[PDB]
RNA sequence: AAACUCCAUAUAUAUAAUUUUAAUUAUAUAUAAUUUUAUAUUAUUUAUUAAUAUAAAGAAAGGAAUUAAGACAAAUCAUAAUGAUCCUUAUAAUAUGGGUAAUAGACGUGCUAUAAUAAAAUGAUAAUAAAAUUAUAUAAAAUAUAUUUAAUUAUAUUUAAUUAAUAAUAUAAAACAUUUUAAUUUUUAAUAUAUUUUUUUAUUAUAUAUUAAUAUGAAUUAUAAUCUGAAAUUCGAUUAUAUGAAAAAAGAAUUGCUAGUAAUACGUAAAUUAGUAUGUUACGGUGAAUAUUCUAACUGUUUCGCACUAAUCACUCAUCACGCGUUGAA
RNA sequence: UGCAAUAUGAUGUAAUUGGUUAACAUUUUAGGGUCAUGACCUAAUUAUAUACGUUCAAAUCGUAUUAUUGCUACCA
């Protein structure tokens, strides 16, 4: 009857290789650690995180699937000096720092993003991350409307996040944080619930790493977010870094899936988890500290309007398109907030070569391109085959295309 | 043999059977075994043409 | 063992049927019984 | 279905008789609607080689007059065995 | 070939405890065509009902009656759709073209 | 029979004042191949020889048109034309309708299914074609409604440009990312986990309860409604809500294909139309594996027999049934 | 006033130390067919007869229905 047995690969390929441990079995190898005060010491060379930043990265979701994490027995990265510091260092130094990753697919937009992430958690920053945004957008998800706070609001993704949020961020740094206002929710605890119905916060006597402790009731836990986001706008004390990345889906999906009581569908905006994440990047939500930084990552698995283009000045503006394909109400949010865009650049032949020298320690290569061919061989026609620096067709080329 | 397998994927499936024959332990290598056999006996039958 | 016709069917001769239908006979008392004597009268 | 738009079928053929006295209507215009006039006038629709006679109903308004005179009648296979 | 159900064996109802048969009936309101009400006997436990179709509007029962509109029962079948689907025709101008068909 | 020929191949030359741009093109003429050599090995009519080996040089490898004489009294007097006949107030002419369309069991050739090496939804700086059509046309954009932001599909409203290497039919589609996807407790929730977070590990629910009956299939029906036409009743194609049957990969047997072929849930155009292709005729995209030992089956010749010769569908042996003749016996 | 054996068919038919189907054949389904006769497939019928006992096994022992054997009575 039940004839999948514990530990048999029985999901797609995509997700066995992405759940299962394929990288139980892989070599361990002494590698530099990924620290930007050091970027000098390892501009270019293949580096990996440390446990800080591996314990990070995890609960944000900086790694995704069909990366080919799975090759090496933990995520690693090439630092660059054209990508990496180049984005790193405006970071850094920029007046406004809110930016948006472009490129090409497969360039590399998400280990930017793992990278910028990884800086925040060196540098002693609050991370916020929204990764994949289909999941409050698809409809898989629950929802309600809120009188109080005039909006859709969704418990389950919600708990999601406020738990990816304490689990990953640092509890002195949250704790260094004091509340401002009282806030009254209620009481979803199994322990003392009979007892009290609601918990009460305190002003400068609680904190924010037990205000994400409390548990209340799904009607309730959009106020609690919205008392999460407020207090860390409020707080001057410590950085708060805001990542999304494939933000293309949401500047492409106006609409949800989520269809309101008389068959309309339920505007974004309208839709909470959209109107807090578009209100920070526009500037309604202010941060008062001074190096908060935002930053937003688009992907190559989505559709492309002209929406962005018109956002980023690449293209005039033409009236006459269709909603579909063109919406002004994204761009003004956009552009009130002055977001500038990033381009990743491609690889370069040296790149290439360093990536290769580490893929052969690795030993994630063939005897076809051990054996009979010379490095300059190999490395031109890898540099050729991945379309001339595109780092998951070098891959493709080096590991999966067989023959 | 690799079609009986639970994978709804052919690639994962194929790589399962292939991985066990990488490590011995495949389930036609009696049936190579049959086969030479057969042909271990039918050795006279031989007629070169 | 009966087919639903034959349950439709004994529900209508149910409806015929006087059985667990009818309620106790009316007794009066003598002076009740000379007062509906009268009545008719 | 014809078009509503266009509006109902409707050729000539002759009602004032039909009112006026008992004369049925005797004709060929299998492709004309059954107008709310002609309930309870009496029909003679061709099949083919006969006229079929016909009484209209409230209900047949909006049919064919041709829907009621079978022009083929029904297959018999003789098995002869 | 043919279908019975089985007789039981019937009870003896004694001479004298024989009782009759009062069946279960209700003082129901009926309602005709026009606006008069007859009180009745019935089983079904229904106490109103009205009546669309009767005795007051037919022709055979009312002769002297010089106007009397007839009716169907409603929100069943594909009534009076034969006149909702066409708006543009409407009522004496169909009567006037409908003089003559001037044909021999 | 081969060559000659047409579509394709390469080169050149000539035309286009490169805004009919496709110069990566169009089509006029010529050249080239039915390929050359060089050593190797078996051999062998001796070198003058083939079958291979394959250093070399070449762009060089296909397709279709053409199917003789005789035949099968093969099909065609319904493409038209014809000899004999046979209808001449019909067997010759017109219109209204109804026939060709009916349905018990048969039988061909096709279309659509029966799920995870596979079917739906999305992919706007619009991934990538070829060959045709448009004066008895064509339908761009745009605007309205089905349906709510759009979009996408169906209808209407206007009709732009072009009788066309210029407008239009027409943003090919499959591939390729992504999401999903019942049988499947292989799943989804609730809380907890933590360095798998688009994710896994716990304890509970998801259990009338593991070997076929969906979130596959789209036949059959109900009802709006819309095209074309004077007019879909018998009988035409369309979207909309509902309906949701058989099918759980198929028995003797059997069909087509040897390379740009078969296959393709790959599409595209034209002819026949006022209108309606699961058919016909053409165009390109992606692209295989299989073969040098079988009895059989057809043929081209051959060798053996022949009493057939309008030739094996040949010819040819009787007694029994029909009529007439002559001779026996008795 | 007691007792015996029968039937999966359109033409009857399995058998002996315990779970599961009980030939043919029949028929439009028909074999291999040079349109073609004339040898499976494909196309019909068993459901251990309505009761009783057991290990996760009762054709097996009783009674009873479809009803044709052979003794005694045969000086009623
Ligand atoms: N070592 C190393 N690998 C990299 C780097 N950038 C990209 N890669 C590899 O290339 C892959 C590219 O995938 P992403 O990094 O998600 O690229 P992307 O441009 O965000 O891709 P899309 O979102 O699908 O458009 C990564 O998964 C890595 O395997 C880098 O800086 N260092
Ligand atoms: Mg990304
Ligand atoms: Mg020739
Ligand atoms: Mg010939
Ligand atoms: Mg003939
Ligand atoms: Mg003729
Ligand atoms: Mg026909
Ligand atoms: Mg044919
Ligand atoms: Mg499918
Ligand atoms: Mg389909
Ligand atoms: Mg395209
Ligand atoms: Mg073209
Ligand atoms: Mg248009
Ligand atoms: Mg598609
Ligand atoms: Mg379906
Ligand atoms: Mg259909
Ligand atoms: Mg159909
Ligand atoms: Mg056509
Ligand atoms: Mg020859
Ligand atoms: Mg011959
Ligand atoms: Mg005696």
């Amino acid at each position: 009857a039940k004839r999948v047995t514990p530990g048999s690969l029985y999901k797609n390929w995509t997700n066995t290789t992405h759940t299962a441990q394929l990288q139980q079995t892989a070599v361990p190898l002494a590698l530099p650690i990924f620290n930007f005060d050091d970027i000098s010491k390892t501009l270019n060379k293949v580096v990996s995180y440390s446990n800080k930043q591996y314990k990070s990265l995890h609960h944000l979701g900086s790694f995704k699937k069909s990366q080919f994490n799975e090759l090496f027995q933990k995520p690693v990265c090439l630092v660059r000096e054209d990508a990496t510091n180049s984005f790193l260092k405006k970071l850094v130094s920029h007046p406004v720092k809110k930016f948006i990753i472009t490129g090409e697919p497969g360039v590399g937009k998400t280990v930017l993003l793992s990278q910028a992430h990884a800086y925040a958690v060196d540098s002693k920053q609050i991370i916020i991350n929204i990764s994949y945004p289909e999941l409050f957008l698809n409809g898989r998800n629950d929802f309600s409307y809120d009188d109080d706070l005039k909006l859709f609001i969704q418990p389950m993704y919600l708990k999601k996040l406020i738990r990816k949020i304490l689990k990953a961020n640092d509890p002195a740094l949250l704790k260094s944080i004091e509340l401002s206002k009282d806030y009254k929710f209620s009481n979803a605890n199994p322990k003392n619930a009979s007892v009290k119905p609601f918990v009460t916060l305190n002003k400068t006597k609680n904190t924010v790493l037990d205000l994400l402790s409390v548990m209340t009731h799904p009607h309730n836990r959009g106020k609690l977010m919205k008392a999460i986001i407020d207090e860390l706008s409020v707080q001057s004390k410590v950085p708060i870094m805001f990542t999304v990345d494939n933000f293309s889906k949401v500047l492409t999906t106006a609409y949800s899936a989520y269809r309101n009581t008389e068959n309309k569908q339920i505007y974004s905006l309208d839709l909470q988890m959209g109107k807090l994440m578009m209100d920070i990047i526009s500037g309604e939500t202010k941060f008062a500290n001074g190096e908060s930084s935002t930053i937003l990552a688009i992907s190559g698995v989505d559709r492309t309007n002209k929406t962005l283009p018109v956002a980023l000045g690449k293209i005039p503006v033409d009236p006459y398109v269709t909603r579909y394909h063109y919406e002004p109400k994204f761009v003004e949010l956009l552009q009130k907030g002055n977001v500038t865009e990033f381009e990743v650049p491609k690889l370069n032949k040296q790149e290439v070569n360093e990536l290769i020298d580490y893929y052969k320690q690795s030993n994630v290569l063939l005897d076809k391109d051990i054996t009979g061919k010379k490095w300059e061989n190999l490395i031109d026609e890898k540099y050729f085959l991945s379309g001339n620096g595109n780092p998951r067709e070098l891959l493709k080329s080096l590991v999966l295309s067989h023959r | 043999s690799a079609n009986q397998r639970v994978s709804s994927d052919f690639a994962v499936r194929l790589g399962e059977e292939l991985t066990a024959i990488a490590k011995g332990t495949s389930s036609a290598f009696e049936k190579r075994d049959q086969i030479h056999k057969t042909a271990i006996a039918h050795r006279a039958y031989i007629q070169l043409k | 063992s009966l087919s639903p016709l034959a349950q439709r069917v004994v529900t209508q001769l149910s409806v015929m049927s006087a059985s667990r239908k009818q309620p106790k006979l009316l007794k009066l008392a003598r002076e009740d019984l000379i007062k509906h004597q009268t009545i008719e009268k | 279905s014809r078009s509503v738009w266009k509006g109902p079928n409707i050729v000539p053929l002759p009602i004032r008789e039909a009112m006026t006295k008992g004369t049925p209507i005797r004709t060929n215009a299998r492709a004309a609607t059954i107008l709310p006039q002609f309930v309870g006038l009496k029909f003679q629709i061709h099949n083919g080689k006969e006229y079929v006679p016909i009484e209209i109903s409230e209900d047949m308004v909006g049919h064919k007059l041709g829907e009621f005179a079978p022009t083929r009648k029904r297959f018999s296979y003789t098995q002869t065995k | 070939t043919r279908i019975t159900l089985p007789r039981r064996p019937a009870k003896k109802i004694q001479l004298g405890k024989s009782r009759p048969a009062i069946y279960h009936q209700f003082n129901v309101k009926m309602e005709l065509s026009d606006g008069s009400v007859v009180i009745r006997r019935s089983q079904y436990p229904k106490g109103e009902i009205r009546l669309i179709q009767d005795q007051r509007n037919n022709p055979l029962w009312n002769p002297s009656r010089d106007d009397l509109v007839v009716v169907d029962a409603n929100s069943g079948g594909s009534l009076d759709r034969f006149n909702k689907r066409y708006s543009s025709l409407f009522s004496t101008v169909e009567l006037s073209e409908e003089n003559k068909k001037k044909t021999q």
